[PDB]
DNA sequence: ATCAATATCCACCTGCAGATACTACCAAAAGTGTATTTGGAAACTGCTCCATCAAAAGGCATGTTCAGCTGAGTCAGCCAAATTAGCTTATCATGATTTTTTTTTTTTTTTTGACACTTTTGGTAGAATGTGCAGGTGGATATTGAT
DNA sequence: ATCAATATCCACCTGCACATTCTACCAAAAGTGTCAAAAAAAAAAAAAAAATCATGATAAGCTAATTTGGCTGACTCAGCTGAACATGCCTTTTGATGGAGCAGTTTCCAAATACACTTTTGGTAGTATCTGCAGGTGGATATTGAT
C-alpha cells in the first residue's frame, strides 16, 4: 500500500469538483499514477530546498518555493 | 421502494463539493505516501504540518483541474466517461508528456 | 509626523518598499519615485481585490471574508483570473459548472 | 521578528467595507497575493533596468513593468493610481 | 489522365516539409500583417530588418506546433480531419483562450 | 504612407496548409483556414504588444529584435537564434 | 601568466562568468568558488549538446552544424529536450514523425 | 565590441568533434544557449541566498540550483564536472 | 500479376556565398598583490513543535448484486474538401539609394546613497471582550421515479 | 399527473472558538541634515540601418471543376457503472508527554570586496584565403493507381 491509501470512492470526490461525469475503472490507477508523479516532482525540488538549508525537516516554504519554480504557484502558506 | 437513476448522487455531490472547499483527502493515507516518497530522496525526514498541508492542497487542486481538462477531453469524443485515454491526451497537450 | 507614505497619501508600507526593493537585489540604486508608484499599484490591487472579495460575503451571508470569498471573486473576474491564471488559492474549490450535456434530458 | 503586509491590507480593507473583517486563512491568501505581485513587478522592473544598462530602477521602470504584467483594463487604472500616488508625493513637503 | 487517391498527396506532402526548416508563410504578406498590427499600437514604428523574422520563426513554429496538438485531438475522436471545434480544445486545455 | 489593412489575408490558404503538414496534419476542414489566421492574429498582437512596449520604454522608434525576443521570453515562448 | 580557466582546467572564461555574475547583481557577493563551478556546468552542457549535435551532422552527411542539427539533437534526447522544452531553435524545423491512423492501411 | 562565448563553444566544439563545422546560424543558437542557461542558474542561485538570508552566492548555491534546474542524468553529471573544476581550482596556485 | 507515368533520390560536377585564417591592438578585462572588512560558522542552548500514543465514535471504505446505460460494433448518403491544371498576380531576389534613427562622445544639472543622529513604528505576548461561525436540529420544500 | 421515496434551503440558535481591543515594549525601522559620489539629462555629431524604389521574373496563390473518401447520424447488443446497501476497518481528534530539531546568540576564521598596478585578451577591423553546401543534370529506384 501507501499509494492505494488514496481511496477509490474518494478520488471520485476530487473527480467530482472537476465536474467529472461518470467515471471509470482503469482511471483510478491511471490517476494514482499522475498524482504520484506530480508529487515526486514537487517533493524532490522541495526536499532539495530543505537540504540546501542544512535542515532535516521540510518547511511550508520548502514546498511553496518548489511549487513556484514548478509553475504551479500557491498563495496561503508563504507566511 | 425508491432508488436513483445513475446521475443524482453523482450530481448532488458535484453540486456539493463544487460548492465546498474542504479537502477531499484523509490527511494520512496521503501524508504517509508523502513520507514514503520523500524517503526516496532523504532519510528521517520531518514535515511541518504546514508543508504536508500545502502539497495536500496543491496536489488536490491540481488533480481537480486535470479532471476538468480531462472531462472535455472525453466530451470532446462525444461521451461522458472520463477514460484513461483522456488524461493521456490532456496531460500530453498540457506539456506533462512532451 | 510625515512619511513618504503620508505625503504620497498611501496606506501601504511605502517606506519598507524602498528597503525590499534593494534587499531583493532588484538592482543597486533605487530612484525615489518607484518605491512609491509601486506601493500605489500595490495598494490599488489589494483593495480592488478585497473589494470584489468583499461583495462575496454579501452573496454568501457571512460578513467576514474567507478564502472562498477571494477565490470566487478572482475567477469570476476577467482581468484578475488572467492575472492569477497560474496561481492556486488554497480552499478555493471550483465553479458551479456542468458542461450542459451532463445534465438530464439528453 | 517577522514581517507582513497584513495591517496595510486591513487599513485598506478598512476603506472599502468598514463593516467587514477577514479570516486569518484569507489574510495570508492576501499576504501571498501582495508579496507575490511585488516580486513580479520588481524583477520585471529589475530586468527592464538591466536591459538598458541603466543602474537604477525608476518610476518609469515600475510603470513599463506594471503595463507589462497587469491585464488590459486592470492595467490602465493601475498605471493611474500609481501616477497619482506619485504626483501627490512630489508636491507635499 | 492520372491522379492520386484521396490523401496520397498529403502523406506525401507532409513527409516533404517535415524534413525541411524553411519558413512557410511568405515573407512579404507576413511582414505587412506585422507592421499593420504594431501600427494600431504605436503609429510611426520602425522594424529592424531581423526582428520581424524573430517574429516569423516564432509565429511559425507556434502554428506548426498547434496542428500537432490538433490531430492528437481529432484523432482522439476517430476523425482525421482537423476542425475549429478541435483547435479550440487544444487551446482550452493548453490554457490559452482568454 | 499607404493605409495598411487586411493583411491577415496574406496568410494564404496555401501556406496556412503548408504549415499544417509539418504539424503532421492530413485532412483539413474548411472553417479551418480562417480560424487559423485569427489565432495567429491573436498571437502576434500579444507579442508585438510587448515588443512594442519594450521599445517605448527604450525611448525608441525602432522595434529591435532583442525587443521581440525579450517579448517571447516573457511569454513562455523563449526563442534562440537572434542575438540575446 | 595563467588564466583561471586553465587554473581550474576548464575553457569557458572563469572571470567572465564572475564579472557577469556581478553586472547582474544576482546577489551581493559572488564568492570565489561559484564562478568556477558555473563556467563548469556551462562547459559541460555545451560539450554535451555539440556532441549529439555533431553526430547529427555526421548522419546528415554534412561537416558543418546548422541549427537543424542542434534541434535534431536537442529534440532527440529525453533529457536535453526537457531542459529546452520551452525554447525554440530558430531555423530548426520539427521532428520527422507522423501519426499512425493517418497511415493508409488495411489491404 | 559585444561580448560572447563564440570561442569557448568552438574550443569545446573541436574537442568533441575535431574536424566538424559550425554555421553562423547555429553558433548563434548556441551563444543564446549558454546565456539562457547562465541566467537560469545564476538566478535560482541568487534566489537561494535570499531564501536563506545570505548575501553571498557560492559554489554551494550554484550547485543546489543546477540540481534544481537540470533534470536527471544531466544534472548528476554537471554537479560532478563542476565539483571537480572547483576542487582542482582550490588546489591550483 | 503486369505497366507506365510520377517522383523520390544516389552520386556527380561546379562557383560564389559563407566560414576560415592572418594580424594588428584596444580598451575593456582579468590576473596579481595588499590593505581592510565581515559574512556565516563553530559553538551554547533556549523555545518551537514534530513524532508517537492510546482513546473513542462511526464514517467513510469495501464487496456483491441489478438493471439501465451508453459506450462500442457497424453500415452507408450526403457532401465536405482532396486534387490536379489553367492563368496571372504579387513576391522576391538583385542592387542600390535615400533620409532618419540609434549610437558615440561629451558638459552640467540633478538625484541618491551613505554617515552618523532623532523618533516612529508595527510585532510580540499575554490577557481579554465581543461577534459570529459552526452544524445540527425542526421541516416543509424538493427532485425523480414508479404507478 | 399523482404519490411515495429519499434529500436541500430558511431559520432560530447558542456554545466555543476564535475574530478583535487593549497595554505596553522594543528591536528594527523610516526619516533627517549633511556630504560627496554618480547618474541621469542633455546635446551636438559619426555610423548603421531601415524604408523606398526599379526590375525583371515567377512559383505560388488563385480558382473551376471532378470525385474518392472521411464525416455523420442510426441501429443495438452488452460490457460497465451508478446505485443500493450492509459487515466493519482505521482515520479523526482529543489530549498528552517527550525529545528531536530549528531558532536566538556571541565570537572568530577565513573568505571577500576594495584599491594598486601589470599586462593578457578576446573583439573591431581591413584582408585575403579557403571550402562547402547550394543549384543544375543524368539519370536509378520505389511508389503508385489502373488493366
Amino acid at each position: 500500500d501507501n499509494i492505494q491509501g488514496i481511496t477509490k470512492p474518494a478520488i471520485r470526490r476530487l473527480a467530482r469538483r472537476g465536474g467529472v461525469k461518470r467515471i471509470s475503472g482503469l482511471i483510478y490507477e491511471e490517476t494514482r499514477g499522475v498524482l504520484k508523479v506530480f508529487l515526486e516532482n514537487v517533493i524532490r525540488d522541495a526536499v532539495t530546498y530543505t537540504e540546501h538549508a542544512k535542515r532535516k525537516t521540510v518547511t511550508a516554504m520548502d514546498v511553496v518555493y518548489a511549487l513556484k519554480r514548478q509553475g504551479r504557484t500557491l498563495y496561503g502558506f508563504g507566511g | 421502494p425508491h432508488r436513483y437513476r445513475p446521475g443524482t448522487v453523482a450530481l448532488r455531490e458535484i453540486r456539493r463539493y463544487q460548492k465546498s472547499t474542504e479537502l477531499l483527502i484523509r490527511k494520512l493515507p496521503f501524508q504517509r505516501l508523502v513520507r514514503e516518497i520523500a524517503q526516496d530522496f532523504k532519510t528521517d525526514l520531518r514535515f511541518q504540518s504546514s508543508a504536508v498541508m500545502a502539497l495536500q492542497e496543491a496536489s488536490e487542486a491540481y488533480l481537480v483541474a486535470l479532471f476538468e481538462d480531462t472531462n472535455l477531453c472525453a466530451i470532446h469524443a462525444k461521451r461522458v466517461t472520463i477514460m484513461p485515454k483522456d488524461i493521456q491526451l490532456a496531460r500530453r497537450i498540457r506539456g506533462e508528456r512532451a | 509626523a510625515k512619511t513618504r507614505s503620508s505625503r504620497a497619501g498611501l496606506q501601504f508600507p511605502v517606506g519598507r518598499v524602498h528597503r525590499l526593493l534593494r534587499k531583493g537585489n532588484y538592482a543597486e540604486r533605487v530612484g525615489a519615485g518607484a518605491p512609491v508608484y509601486l506601493a500605489a499599484v500595490l495598494e490599488y490591487l489589494t483593495a480592488e481585490i478585497l473589494e470584489l472579495a468583499g461583495n462575496a460575503a454579501r452573496d454568501n451571508k457571512k460578513t467576514r471574508i474567507i478564502p472562498r470569498h477571494l477565490q470566487l471573486a478572482v475567477r469570476n473576474d476577467e482581468e484578475l483570473n488572467k492575472l492569477l491564471g497560474r496561481v492556486t488559492i488554497a480552499q478555493g474549490g471550483v465553479l458551479p459548472n456542468i458542461q450542459s450535456v451532463l445534465l438530464p434530458k439528453k | 521578528r517577522k514581517e507582513s503586509y497584513a495591517i496595510y491590507v486591513y487599513k485598506v480593507l478598512k476603506q472599502v467595507h468598514p463593516d467587514t473583517g477577514i479570516s486569518s486563512k484569507a489574510m495570508s491568501i492576501m499576504n501571498s497575493f501582495v508579496n507575490d505581485v511585488f516580486e513580479r513587478i520588481a524583477g520585471e522592473a529589475s530586468r527592464l533596468a538591466h536591459y538598458n544598462k541603466r543602474s537604477t530602477i525608476t518610476s518609469r521602470e515600475i510603470q513599463t513593468a506594471v503595463r507589462l504584467l497587469l491585464p488590459g483594463e486592470l492595467a490602465k487604472h493601475a498605471v493611474s493610481e500609481g501616477t497619482k500616488a506619485v504626483t501627490k508625493y512630489t508636491s507635499a513637503k
